[PDB]
């Protein structure tokens, strides 16, 4: 059970920064949960494995090739050459994103999100996850720092 | 309230080291409060406190005191028992003394669980009745009992001379002639003691010798005197 | 300019988790900013160098010794032997914490916090910071991971 | 005026028998006046008088007093030295005691050369400084010095055992076999002393034992303490 939290900018609000949280189970391909938050409200949606495969067909892309595009666009592992745009309507809760080429852009995906009843709970859990991540990383950085020092010595003598 | 005073009479004297001075002190702490007696070998000071006084004074001394008097009393007991029983034990306390006319204020500055702790003992001159009960009477009792010991050792020494004279009376010769003891005569033993040994032996000093060689006899005399 | 974000539990809400964010400039001693949030609202306060030193006097603690206690209590660098308690009244915005010893506890500090006008902005900045931290740490963990691999090889051959 | 107090410190304690009570008392009389100290083993009373006080009080007490204070003081000294030094000597005096709150009034009724004589000692509670100098400090010094005696006698006893063992080691036989002493062991000597002897040995009573067995040591300690 994995997750990625990315920061994004919506066309309808280039001023404010929003956060996108994507969570899945051992591949995006098998389906995923997406959450959008502005630090006050939160909108959630689910994408089934079937929906993914269907979207890949409607776009005329090989399934795996399509999932690759989703990784770069949703998990903020986008290249300099890969420019993505995100749109959201608080009125319809419709979320969609496009890939931007030279003065032309194309719909890459779309989701009907649902406004969450307990945003605070969601925000708190997200922040909690971030802090745990910061913690796990520090521990590992320390364990690797010592192993680095041990090898430096073991090499010398 | 009488219980505190009763338990105080059984406590031995401890030795304490202060700012410039050393003090002798005995203390009895319960859930009810405390009774303390202090002496600098010139004067004697006393204080008896109850649970009401504890709460008021602790709140005034430690501004963020959120504790029942009982716990504060238990902390004072736990802080002072190791420090007194052995004047070389490292308890986290530091003492200062202020003398306001006839009153003595004993200040404690300590640290419990990494937090500072303050307590001031407000001592007035001890009533003559307590000076008599805690010092005079027991000290006088100790002197009489020690004098009986001296007497019993002298009889024991005279008994061993009767035994050595039985060897000298008979066919008994000493091998190492550097072992010969002079026959014991109390009159001359005292005379040499009073000129040669008394000067340093009767020096009360800071009361340390008293707390180091006599507290066992002190506790035995007080218990005896109190039935 | 440093900061620490800790997760804490208030006496008046043991159910919910709150977040404490403390920020300062090259020692808590010179003053700091504290922010409390529940993921919906946020309360902030400033503590001047003067107030710190003043608090250290009112408590009868050496200034440096006092700042040490604050580090353990506020930056979640508390020992197992150091148990801290936090209280907050949403009605007064008064925040205070105590250190818990054997059946006794003592007020360690207090702040008059102010309810923030733009909580979302604050929450968004906090999450932003967490993500940057996660990012910086991951990069370093990778650089050290490769250096660990290089040394492993260099040692062998 | 300080001379009286100084001479008082060197005086030993005497035993006196009163109306229903017995008192311990020490006194220093000169042509300048007197200093007196009295104790019932519960409180301590003091009085220092000068020549002016003597004249006034003697006139009021003995309505046909035609004498300088000096002579009156000398008569008090000559009347009280034999009576104190030995509490069984028949001096023509009789005593009574009145306790007015904190004060003690010691009344004397005597007859000198077939003429009646009256004197009242007006004693206030002794200051703590005097109680320390006249009782506490010397009593504490005595206990320490007695404890040194015990120690020196125990070493003497162990030295005599090394000698007896040297006879047993060699060609030495005892004639009267009822003379053999048990080797001295201080630990067991104290244990038997504390159970068997301490109860009666430390009984202060009316202070008579203190005045009868310890005054010599008391005077030696006071002289020592005062250089």
């Amino acid at each position: 059970m994995e997750r990625k939290i990315s920061r994004i900018h919506l066309v309808s609000e280039p001023s404010i920064t929003h956060f996108l949280q994507v969570s899945w189970e051992k591949t995006l391909e098998s389906g995923f949960v997406i959450t959008l938050t502005d630090g006050h409200s939160a909108w959630t949606g689910t994408v089934s494995e079937s929906e993914i495969s269907q979207e890949a067909d409607d776009m005329a892309m090989e399934k795996g090739k399509y999932v690759g595009e989703l990784r770069k666009a949703l998990l903020s592992g986008a290249g300099p050459a890969d420019v993505y745009t995100f749109n959201f309507s608080k009125e319809s809760c419709y979320f969609f994103f496009e890939k931007n080429l030279k003065d032309v852009s194309f719909r890459l995906g779309s989701f009907n999100l649902e406004k969450v009843e307990n945003p605070a709970e969601v925000i708190r859990e997200l922040i909690c996850y971030c802090l745990d991540t910061i913690a796990e990383n520090q521990a590992k950085n320390e364990h690797l720092q010592k192993e680095n020092e041990r090898l430096l010595r073991d090499w010398n003598d | 309230m009488e219980e505190l005073e009763q338990g105080l009479l059984m406590q031995p004297w401890a030795w304490l080291q202060l700012a410039e001075n050393s003090l002798l002190a005995k203390v009895f702490i319960t859930k009810q409060g405390y009774a303390l007696l202090v002496s600098d070998l010139q004067q004697v000071w006393h204080e008896q406190v109850d649970t009401s006084v504890v709460s008021q004074r602790a709140k005034e001394l430690n501004k963020r005191l959120t504790a029942p008097p009982a716990a504060f009393l238990c902390h004072l007991d736990n802080l002072l028992r190791p420090l007194l029983k052995d004047a070389a034990h490292p308890s986290e306390a530091t003492f200062s003394c202020d003398c306001v006319a006839d009153a003595l204020i004993l200040r404690v500055r300590s640290e419990l669980s990494g937090l500072p702790f303050y307590w001031n003992f407000h001592c007035m001159l001890a009533s003559p009745s307590l000076v008599s009960q805690h010092l005079i009477r027991p000290l006088m009792g100790m002197s009489l009992a020690l004098q009986c010991q001296v007497r019993e050792l002298a009889t024991l020494l005279h008994m061993k001379d009767l035994e050595i004279q039985d060897y000298q009376e008979s066919g008994a010769t000493l091998i190492r002639d550097r072992l010969k003891t002079e026959p014991f005569e109390e009159n001359s033993f005292l005379e040499q003691f009073m000129i040669e040994k008394l000067p340093e032996a009767c020096s009360i000093g800071d009361g340390k010798p008293f707390v180091m060689n006599l507290q066992d006899l002190y506790m035995a005399v007080t218990t005896q005197h109190h039935h």
